[PDB]
């Protein structure tokens, strides 16, 4: 059975200055040669902005995992007690963010602060 | 090292003119030399400078020439800038395109009657105080930044067109209380009407105004501006 | 003399496996065998030094773990033997805070593993599990409870709310986390159930900031027409003094310095407090610790020149512990969008450097004073997402990628989280800082019906209710599983209250002392405070 060999970390409304220009940057997907030039204009980004926005990605998906709401297991409503056991029909609470999908998310930042030289990105990593 | 001070000093005692400063350190250059405050003076930082450590003498001979002699196109434009902006030389900067938007907008909302909710060294709106406590509304409609696509796999032996879109973001804007996340229709009509004269303006054979209109997007995005809201 | 093993077997045999100890590896008999060649000379005709200094050995080693086996570390115990022939305290954060769960039934605290001990933590294993946020409230209402139940004058019983669906025209006591429900109206909660109140005729016991979030205790009488309880008064629980709160459990370690404990087994010791109080009544006034004022700027002038004046100062009669609180930067650090000049993470590392060089001038305090550093409301990693505005409350401390200097110039620095706890000989000091006085007076709620009672009210509130936020989690997001360094359970002798937005006070009360150090720049004065550990406060200003 085929599957797609390789996952996405994108990164939204990157601007070039000497273009004004918006446009999203894949950092797992997209070829080098592209991800330090703009798409149009072929003028080399800056790397430090690039680290820092990766910085702001990961810390923004952290701090939405932690603030995310409880769901029923059963029926689909949304937990409205500040403390309660379970529902009141049968059914244990569960996240929406599920767990997996933010450790597959640490572990793809991994790969990329370690396939290019990102000092500034593993300090941030190595901090937690 | 000392002799910076004895050429400032001397040249204020030889002439009362205008100073072009170009330094990653203005604020610190500002700062070690006193004689630098009595003068009114120009900056065009121009930053992130670094050498080759090796044959650096050609390369610096070409930044000092091209900056020396390009300095009357930079201040032939900084003229054109300031003569059409109603701003004084010394509050420009070459690419400081925002101030500009900030303050007109900011005027035309002073001869309104709606507050600015200025803000200074901080990216954030002015609320009266509110706007420093957490609140989950805010902060989820400051992340969700992502923007939806669509595409259909297939093989397709017709003809396809491949097109591109641009200026979008402006046609969006001029084109077109219950509510609690609604933005001040007031101040979206005030800008639009705006645009609608930027445009007209830039129609008629203006190179400030297609420019201005140019960076008005990223103005919008870049929350670093000043009167930013999110 | 090089011995043989053979011949010195059953000397260490006899003593250490037929009176006392047992089971002495290969590694135990060479070191013994060492030993001894240290302490040669008429040996295997020497009865009674070699048999007691094998007896300082079990004295030695039976405190440790429980000495059932001797590995390489024999060694370990024979430097022991020969050492035995200001310290004694630490600075710890709420990352590393020693982490004890609570249950009802039994009314005792329980020891939980440390996921970073026991787990591998190779790649997440910081991130909370779901039902972490479904007990911390339930923790937090069971602690309380507890407390109010343990108090003298409640021995009259408070009844649950779930009970109160029967009955009426009768009147009941309760306590519940009083918020606003999703229709919009003011509700109790209890682990039972919930109700709605009543507050047209309400009469509060004042002194008190009733906040939502915090729990209160409610008088007033039940109707079933509706569904309202009619209060007649409101009323925060009591507290209670750090004596008796230990009684309860003895004397536990949860900031063992002496010693920890963990899920085999439970410890306790109260033998060495008289010693340590003691030695501390004693050359405390040579160890005194300054503190300084909060948001503190490294990038304007004036500022540098107000600590330049201030290290001339200190440099001669350097303190033992020098505390720098507040928000390092006067402009939160987030995304740059320009290319052209200098980037906010650059500028940021850029300010710390120039402290550097200025601590290369005073010697003398970098020589004999250890730094602590603590991050404000919009250092590198909060600014990073909230962009200046309130945020996670257990804060990171500051990264390493932006301080490679200041721990070389300096021989003791300490960098700790928003909430710090540091463990004298006798004393726990925790500080915290963040603005309390605008929380509390924007968020106040309404009853319908000079500046020193402000802080009193603060400290009233904050001691009563027993927690650092008591907030809910809409103002307020809390980390999960750190909630417990946010628990003010064994309260601490004193309390660093550092608040921008209110005056300068040392109130103690309930057995508590409280500061609350300034701002460090006000109306062209700087000012900065140090505490005596002796209860005496004195306050310094340079102009
Ligand atoms: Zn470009
Ligand atoms: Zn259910």
């Amino acid at each position: 059975e085929f599957k797609d060999p390789s996952l996405s970390l994108v990164v939204p409304d990157f601007l070039c200055e000497y273009c004004f220009f918006i446009s999203d940057i894949d950092f797992c997907k997209a070829a080098p040669e592209s991800i330090f030039s703009c798409v149009r204009c072929h003028k080399a980004f800056n790397q430090v902005l690039l680290q820092e926005h990766l910085i702001q990605k990961l810390r923004s998906d952290i701090e939405s995992y932690l603030i995310q709401d409880l769901r029923c297991s059963r029926c689909h409503k949304v937990k409205r007690d500040y403390m309660s056991a379970h529902c009141p029909c049968a059914g244990a609470w569960e996240g929406t963010l599920p767990r997996e999908s933010i450790v597959q998310k640490l572990n793809v930042f991994k790969q990329v602060a370690k396939y290019y030289g990102f000092d500034i990105l593993l300090s941030c990593i190595a901090d937690l | 090292y000392r002799r910076l001070s004895q050429e400032t000093t001397k040249l204020k005692e030889e002439r009362g003119f205008l100073l072009l400063l170009q330094s990653p350190f203005i604020t610190k250059l500002l700062g070690t030399i006193r004689l630098l405050n009595q003068m009114p003076i120009v900056k065009l930082s121009l930053n992130e400078v670094l050498l080759p450590q090796l044959n650096w003498q050609p390369t610096l001979l070409k930044k000092l020439v091209n900056h020396v002699l390009s300095s009357g196109s930079w201040i032939s434009h900084l003229i054109k800038l300031s003569q059409y902006s109603n701003i004084p030389i010394c509050n420009l900067r070459l690419d400081s395109m925002d101030y500009i938007i900030d303050v007109l907008y900011a005027r035309k909302l002073k001869k309104e009657n709606i507050v600015l909710w200025w803000n200074e060294k901080a990216p954030l709106p002015d609320h009266g105080g509110i706007q420093n406590d957490f609140d989950l509304n805010t902060s989820w409609i400051m992340n969700d930044s992502e923007f939806p696509k669509i595409n259909n796999s297939g093989v397709y032996d017709n003809v396809v067109l491949d097109v591109g879109v641009d200026n979008l973001t402006v046609n969006t804007i001029l084109t077109s209380e219950f509510v609690h996340d609604a933005f001040s229709n007031d101040a979206l009509n005030v800008l639009r009407g705006m645009l609608k004269e930027w445009w007209d303006e830039a129609l008629k054979e203006n190179s400030t105004a297609d420019l201005l209109v140019n960076s008005l997007a990223s103005w919008v995005q870049n929350p670093n501006a000043k009167l930013f809201d999110g | 003399v090089k011995i043989q093993p053979p011949l010195l077997r059953p000397l260490a045999y006899r003593v250490l496996s037929r009176k006392y100890g047992l089971s002495i590896k290969s590694d135990g008999l060479s070191a013994l065998a060492e030993f001894v060649g240290t302490n040669i000379g008429a040996n295997w005709r020497q009865g009674p030094a070699t048999i007691k200094f094998l007896e300082q050995f079990a004295a030695v080693w039976k405190q440790q773990e429980r000495g059932l086996f001797i590995d390489q570390s024999g060694v370990k115990e024979v430097i022991q033997e020969m050492k035995e022939r200001r310290d004694y305290f630490k600075v710890i954060n709420a990352s590393q805070q020693q982490r004890f769960s609570y249950n009802p039934h039994k009314m005792q605290f329980i020891f939980v593993p440390n996921k970073k001990q026991n787990g591998l933590g190779g790649i997440a294993g910081f991130l909370p599990d779901i039902e972490d946020k479904v007990q911390m409230f339930l923790t937090r209402y069971y602690l309380t409870n507890d407390r109010v139940m343990r108090n003298e004058n409640f021995q009259m019983s408070i009844t649950p709310i779930k009970n109160l669906l029967g009955r009426d025209a009768q009147n009941f006591l309760l306590l519940g986390l009083l918020n606003k429900n999703f229709k919009g109206n003011w509700s109790l909660e209890d682990p039972s159930g919930s109700v709605e109140i009543d507050i047209s005729q309400t009469i509060p016991t004042q002194g008190h900031y009733y906040v939502p979030g915090c729990m209160v205790l409610v008088e007033g009488i039940y109707y079933s027409v509706g569904n309202k309880f009619h209060v007649t008064s409101m009323t925060l629980p009591p507290g209670e003094r750090r004596e008796i709160t230990l009684e309860t459990i003895g004397n536990l370690d949860l900031l063992g310095i002496h010693g920890i404990s963990n899920n085999n087994f439970i410890a306790r010791l109260d033998k060495d407090l008289k010693i340590r109080l003691h030695l501390l009544e004693k050359e405390l006034t040579d160890h005194k610790f300054v503190i300084l004022g909060a948001n503190l700027f490294l990038d304007d002038l004036k500022i540098m020149t107000a600590l330049s004046k201030i290290l001339q100062k200190l440099n001669d009669d350097p303190p033992t512990l020098l505390i720098w609180q507040g928000s390092f930067t006067s402009v939160p650090v987030f995304a740059s969008m320009s290319s052209r000049n200098i980037s906010s993470s650059t500028q940021f590392k850029n300010n710390f450097d120039a402290l550097a060089t200025l601590l290369s001038r005073f010697d003398n305090l970098t020589e004999n004073t250890t730094m602590i550093f603590i991050p404000g409301p919009n250092d590198l990693w909060g600014s990073m997402v909230s962009l200046g505005a309130s945020g996670t409350l257990p804060q990171d401390p500051i990264p390493s990628a932006f301080t490679k200097k200041i721990n070389k110039v300096c021989k003791n620095v300490v960098w700790s989280s928003n909430p710090t706890r540091i463990a004298y000989l006798s004393q726990e000091i925790v500080i915290f800082r963040d603005d309390l006085s605008g929380r509390f007076k924007r968020h106040r709620l309404e009853f319908p019906f000079q500046k020193v009672q402000e802080t009193r009210k603060l400290v009233k509130t904050i001691l009563d209710q027993g927690h650092l936020s008591p907030f809910l989690d809409s103002l307020r997001p809390i980390s999960w599983d750190l909630d417990h360094t946010l628990t003010l359970c064994p309260i601490p002798s004193t309390m660093v209250l550092c608040d921008t937005t209110s005056a300068q006070f040392d109130l103690t009360y309930n057995g508590c002392k409280v500061i609350n150090p300034g701002s460090f720049i006000h109306n062209r004065r700087a000012r900065y405070m140090e505490y005596v550990p002796s209860s005496k406060k004195t306050i310094q200003e340079e102009i």
